[PDB]
């Protein structure tokens, strides 16, 4: 099993790999983007913009599982790739690796007022304000964590 | 290794499978015990004159210094218990070669010549036939007691 | 202008103080200038495995050995006052991961928050002198100007 946690969403996350009843983390030398494309693409969330290193999703609980993943991009599984082994590891948890894929999405208001913005494919932008319902108004405000309803304004 | 393992053997390590080094980088360490001092010139194997080599040459100590607790530190290091006594004078022979001048500082506390504090810098010249000796006890189960 | 004490000082292969290096007896003698001893060590940081001397992995010289800078908090600002300290120019990059190669022995430094204009590694603040959680992998590096 392959998990992402304490991504701030479903497609993003410092990489979790469960091995011998255990839930350990991948040291992230040389995790390049080959090495996200595979757990990406094999936890449904399409491509991968980033190959975080340096624990940027927080330092993981537990033992460190694989070292240096070869992955070509093409298998459909992590540990399918050329590694050093199970539990073979010089590395700490002040570098987990962690991945943020096409699939991952953030909500923000930049000016909590200011311009709808959504992030997918590894890139800001905005929301049409076309057919704006007031729940979607109240949904995008509660998703923010501040409101559970909003009005719709015109651009400052 | 975490610094307190008694052996290499007990220290974890990470292999890698990769290349490794090239034999220009080969770590050298330089432990504290460097002393180098033996006995010699005496009827059972563990006592006699104390020999030191320094400087690539071996020497014999001088006695101004030489107390019974160096002397029961030296045949500790030996493996031979306590220092019965010291002979002054050439007792085991004055030695075919110079006289150095450590000054060992031991409290008779440490299993090993290299780790009294010992000086040797300016220290006064020594008579030719005041040469440092031991006459270690030969029991290794006698231990020194306070 | 002072008196000497010690002439001849012979330090053998061990000893990490002049004190237990043998030499000629103390002597309060007058000593004229031209035959006193001045020396000048060698720097303290040292940059090895680049192609020129203001480029390359940070050495850094402490408790006896030679050691190394983790890639920690390794900004250039920390490239910086390693240039300056080195005597080469404004520095241009500051690696990371051991760009130019592992290190020697322990890693004396992590996490050095200089600010850019120290006038030396050792007064920037940092997890100083070992303990650091970093392994040789991650031994910093700068490249400076010719
Ligand atoms: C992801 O990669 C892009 C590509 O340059 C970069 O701009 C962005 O800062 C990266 N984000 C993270 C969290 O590494
Ligand atoms: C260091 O900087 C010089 C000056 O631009 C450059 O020519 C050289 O390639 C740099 N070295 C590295 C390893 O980047
Ligand atoms: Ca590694
Ligand atoms: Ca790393
Ligand atoms: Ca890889
Ligand atoms: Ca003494
Ligand atoms: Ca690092
Ligand atoms: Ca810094």
């Amino acid at each position: 099993q392959l998990r992402l946690v304490n991504g701030g969403g479903r497609c993003a996350g410092r990489v979790e790999i469960y091995h011998e009843g255990s839930w350990g983390t991948i040291c992230d030398d040389s995790w390049d983007l080959s090495d996200a494309h595979v757990v990406c693409r094999q936890l449904g969330c399409g491509e991968a913009i980033n190959a975080t290193g340096s624990a940027h999703f927080g330092e993981g609980t537990g033992p460190i599982w694989l070292d240096e993943m070869k992955c070509n991009g093409k298998e459909s599984r992590i540990w399918q790739c050329h590694s050093h082994g199970w539990g073979q590891q010089n590395c700490r948890h002040k570098e987990d690796a962690g991945v943020i894929c096409s699939e991952f999405m953030s909500l923000r208001l930049t000016s909590c007022a200011g311009r709808l913005e959504v992030f997918y494919n590894g890139a800001w932008g905005t929301v049409g304000k076309s057919s704006m319902s007031e729940t979607t108004v109240g949904v995008v405000c509660r998703q923010l964590g501040c409101a559970d309803k909003g009005k719709i304004n015109p651009a400052s | 290794c975490e610094g307190h393992e008694s052996h290499l053997s007990l220290c974890p390590v990470a292999p890698r499978p990769e290349g490794t080094c090239s034999h220009s980088r080969d770590v050298g360490v330089v432990c504290s015990r460097y002393t180098e001092i033996r006995l010699v010139n005496g009827k059972t194997p563990c006592e006699g004159r104390v020999e030191l080599k320094t400087l690539g040459a071996w020497g014999s100590l001088c006695n101004s210094h030489w107390d019974i607790e160096d002397a029961h530190v030296l045949c500790q290091q030996l493996k031979c218990g306590v220092a019965l006594s010291t002979p002054g004078g050439a007792r085991f022979g004055k030695g075919n070669g110079q006289i150095w001048r450590h000054m060992f500082h031991c409290t008779g506390t440490e299993q090993h010549m290299g780790d009294c504090p010992v000086t040797a810098l300016g220290a006064s010249l020594c008579p030719s036939e005041q040469v440092a000796s031991v006459i270690c006890s030969g029991n290794q189960s006698q231990t020194l007691s306070s | 202008s002072i008196p000497m004490w010690v002439d001849n000082v012979q330090c053998p292969k061990g000893p990490d103080t002049l004190w237990q290096c043998p030499s000629s007896p103390w002597e309060k003698r007058l000593a004229s200038p031209s035959e006193e001893t001045w020396i000048t060590c060698d720097n303290k940081i040292r940059l090895q495995e680049g192609p020129t001397s203001c480029s390359g992995r940070v050495e850094i010289w402490h408790g006896g050995s030679w050691g190394t800078v983790c890639d920690d908090s390794w900004d250039l600002d920390d490239a910086q006052v390693v240039c300056q300290q080195l005597g080469c120019g404004p520095a241009l990059k500051a690696f990371k991961e051991a760009e130019f190669g592992q290190g020697t022995g322990p890693i004396w430094l992590n996490e050095v928050k200089c600010k850019g204009n120290e006038s030396s590694l050792w007064d920037c603040p940092a997890r100083r002198w070992g303990h650091s959680e970093c392994g040789h992998k991650e031994d910093a590096a700068v490249n400076c100007t010719d």
